[PDB]
């Protein structure tokens, strides 16, 4: 097996991007 | 009579837009998806109504049924999945909005739903709508249910055909699966030129364009090789590269003028750390996007036999001179008198006699291909490494450390196939600049397959390439096998075809 | 001297397969990179000597220092990292086989070292070596301590000599791996269509041309993607994206290469607001993942000029063309529409000259529009800034704008000066397309060079209906330039495109 060599993404971490967002909406309480 | 339908619609849109109804508006909200609407709600009863929910979906038409005169029901298409919309007059904003949305709509047509969940009494899931819009019509009558008109029209193809979007998404699976293998790996992905003074790397005719602030020609890459040979001398040990390469050639089943390579350079690597490090990656990626290291294709499509194909490891090896001997029943040259005009004559004699075809020139290098063509290649059904390939037809590989006159290098074929091709690199400057001496002296004599020599490589190599391994694979050809297509117009979104 | 370097270098190499010294061998087996070597062994004391580990490494020799006649230093390079090799006599295989390979070694070779890690008195990380191998001589002087046609016409120099290279391409690299995920994330699918056409289109510009010989048909290398797109969404798929390679036939120049890459995406049911709040989201979160922050210097001059630091932080500045460039003018412009009309386009002609704004022929209301543009609204863009609703005479592909009439749905991003983005609510009328394309061709045949063949093809698409959608392209190579402190595109390019020598 070859000799081990860290991703260039620093290898911590799987990526995870930041996402666009929809703020939640509570129901009518009428 | 489809003449006819689209002059009356195509009059009806046009009168839609005199009106000022809008009929290709700007924005619709769409609040969920026809995949997550079915299943949210795939749970209800039948004859439920939820009256509390109310959500947007949108999609296209492909079929409408009116049920009496106060019911219609559409058959409502996105994302590989469909949902019925059960539009009655009781639930839409108004009876006289309602005659006029259904008088509007036809199959085909682009549509925004607003409305509520629901099921009917024979169990169908459902959208029970307050509100209909229509987002884009269409035109033409959609057809239901040759192969030209799916190549020259795709979008009538992704339409029509769930089993067409559901190959493209095996294809771009494949593809992320080998960036993620390679970038786990530690290697990184670069990007090098796809338009060249001198076209190398790869046997190929390559199409020639003219750039004219510079008042020269330039060549569409065949291959990225020699440029990835360069950034290791630089010192990025690991490096690879998805992307297109051009040949200016025939057509067929498996080839097309543009396609897909990956290709691959890790420093300290020979060609043995690459047999295994393919194994690994192809039948991880099998396993990973099938379930199984089995697949089913049919080499001659479906009027023909299927065939398992095991892409269980280790993969088969067979050495090419030794092999090739076993098939045709008789001793070859020793391998160091590959060079010589009795070889040549040999293999000559040889293709006479078992009829195999070789147009000129008949060089070794050619009659040699035909032969492994012929009788090796053919054996070739699951994955199979066919190794040791004469120096005299690998000009870019290290000669063999053990078998005089031979390199290390493989091919991996799959189904007769190649998909693979990788070897050993070839990284003495000396020895490299003779070859491609050899190549020019040939070029030059009228043999065409013979590459350009390339100083500014050769330069490169005199500055110190660390040994190395490199490879690369035909991405089409495993989209291929991974869909069961034998054709490969099927794996490519946009195949070219004769005007 | 450096090509009496390389024949006696050659000689000598030569003389080394004579004698079966094999100077390019097949194969070494690493044990370790050099970046986890440090990481393993830094925590060693000075003077400590491990000599119950030995372990294999190699990489490039950059320094070569003799030290008495029993020790010899070697400065050992590789993944932009270094490791001294201390060889000692004593501690190697044997005393007869150390004088040999260090009277074969030259600065520049490549090497593979087996031994033991250590540190000196001085505090310096080493391997103590066993037996040292040559792997792959140098046979030129490498050079030392450079000229930036040298840099591109001989990347691989460039590379080994100037750490600040490399990283320039894993930013590139990260880059792109960023805007994958994102994209992945949201749901699209990432795609490949075709790079020859029978006409190009989707953006203005001067095509490459080919011949394919078995068709017996010119072919031209795309300028963009986008039609193809468009019609993968009349199919069905609704979200796709393509990170590629596009052609155009013109000069070179600081931020202009013949060939370059850039990202597209087309999203049913989205219209351009969308489209800014997810360009706003992709940009803020790839500039603070990748730099660590949202605030980035830069040098839109070079080294020799003043730096500024621009500020990615969200939401983005937007500005409307029309209004702010009236604004900028002090004046009202004439209302355009999508018809070239001469009593307008001698107005802007007319502004051009009073204000000192260039525009070569031919001097049409879009290029002098452009031009106006450039000079007194892309000039205020130093943070990323939306320029927004162009006009429809600019705009042959983007929809009409839902309440300002003549304008369009279309943003531009800039960032210092320059765009990096360009978006649209994606014109899908398939009547009022075949009438803007009617328009380019006409523009053509008048002298515009750059304007678009009419795509018959594509009109077809749109007929049996493209829902509403909204599409996006992204200049890489630009985004690369501004975070990596470029002000030349060659530095983000591994082999740019050169005059001949
Ligand atoms: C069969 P053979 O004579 O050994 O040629 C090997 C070459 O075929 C290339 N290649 C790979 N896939 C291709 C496809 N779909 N269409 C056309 N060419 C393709 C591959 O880069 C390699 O350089
Ligand atoms: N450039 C080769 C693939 C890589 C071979 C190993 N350096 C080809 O076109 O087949
Ligand atoms: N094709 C455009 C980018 C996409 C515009 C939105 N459809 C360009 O070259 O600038
Ligand atoms: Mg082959
Ligand atoms: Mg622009």
């Amino acid at each position: 097996p070859m000799y081990q060599v860290k991703p260039y993404h620093g290898g911590g971490a799987p990526l995870r991007v930041e996402l666009p967002t929809c703020m939640y909406r509570l129901p009518n309480v009428h | 009579d489809p003449n006819q339908y689209y002059k009356i619609r195509s009059q009806a849109i046009h009168q839609l837009k005199v009106n000022g109804e809008d009929p290709y508006p700007h924005k619709f909200h769409v609040d969920i998806s026809l995949t997550d609407f079915i299943q949210k709600y795939s749970h209800l009863q039948p004859g439920d109504h939820l009256t509390d929910i109310t959500l947007k979906v949108a999609g296209r038409i492909h079929a409408k049924r009116a049920s009496g005169g106060k019911l219609i029901f559409y058959d409502l298409r996105g994302e590989g999945v469909k949902l019925q919309v059960m539009a009655n007059s009781r639930n839409y904003k108004s009876e006289e909005e309602f005659i006029h949305i259904n008088n509007k709509l036809r199959r085909g047509d682009i549509i925004g739903v607003q409305g509520n969940p629901g099921k009917t009494k024979k169990g169908e899931l459902s959208i029970i709508p307050y509100e209909i819009t229509l987002l884009s019509p269409c035109l033409h009558m959609l057809p239901h249910l040759d192969k030209e008109t799916r190549y020259r029209q795709r979008y009538l193809d992704l339409i029509l055909n769930d089993f067409v979007r559901q190959k493209f998404i095996i294809r771009s699976k494949i593809i992320t699966y080998i960036r993620s293998f390679l970038d786990e790996l530690g290697f990184l992905e670069i990007e090098t030129p796809m338009m060249n003074i001198i076209p190398g790397g790869a046997v190929a005719k390559p199409f020639i364009t003219y750039h004219n602030e510079l008042d020269m020609n330039l060549y569409m890459r065949i291959a990225p090789e020699l440029y990835h040979k360069m950034l290791v001398v630089g010192g990025i040990d690991r490096v690879y590269e998805i992307g297109r390469q051009f040949r200016n050639e025939g057509i067929d089943l498996t080839h097309n003028p543009e396609f897909t390579t990956c290709e691959f350079y890790m420093a300290y690597a020979d060609y043995h750390d690459l047999m295994e490090i393919t194994e690994k990656m192809v039948s991880g990626m099998v396993k990973h996007i099938t379930g199984s290291y089995k697949v089913t294709y049919h080499p001659d499509g479906p009027e023909g036999q299927a065939y398992d194909v095991d892409f269980t490891p280790p993969f088969r090896r067979i050495n090419m001179v030794e092999e090739l001997e076993k098939a045709l029943g008789m001793k070859l040259p020793e391998t160091n008198l590959f060079e010589t005009e009795e070889t040549r004559k040999i293999l000559d004699d040889i293709c006479v006699a078992k009829a195999v075809e070789c147009p000129p020139p008949r060089t070794t290098a050619r009659l040699l291909d035909k032969l492994v063509g012929e009788f090796l290649e053919v054996t070739c059904i699951n994955p199979t490494f066919i190794c040791d390939h004469p120096q005299i037809m690998s000009p870019l590989a290290k000669w063999h450390r053990s078998k005089e006159g031979l390199t290390e290098r493989f091919e991996l074929f799959v189904m007769k196939k190649e998909i693979c091709n990788a070897y050993t690199e070839l990284n003495d400057p000396m020895r490299q600049r003779q070859l491609f001496e050899e190549q020019a002296k040939a070029k030059a004599a009228g043999d065409d397959e013979a590459m350009f020599i390339d100083e500014n490589f050769c330069t490169a190599l005199e500055y110190g390439l660390p040994p190395t391994a490199g490879w690369g694979m035909g991405i089409d050809r495993v989209a291929m096998f991974l869909t069961d297509s034998n054709n490969i117009k099927e794996v490519l979104l946009f195949p070219a075809m004769k005007p």
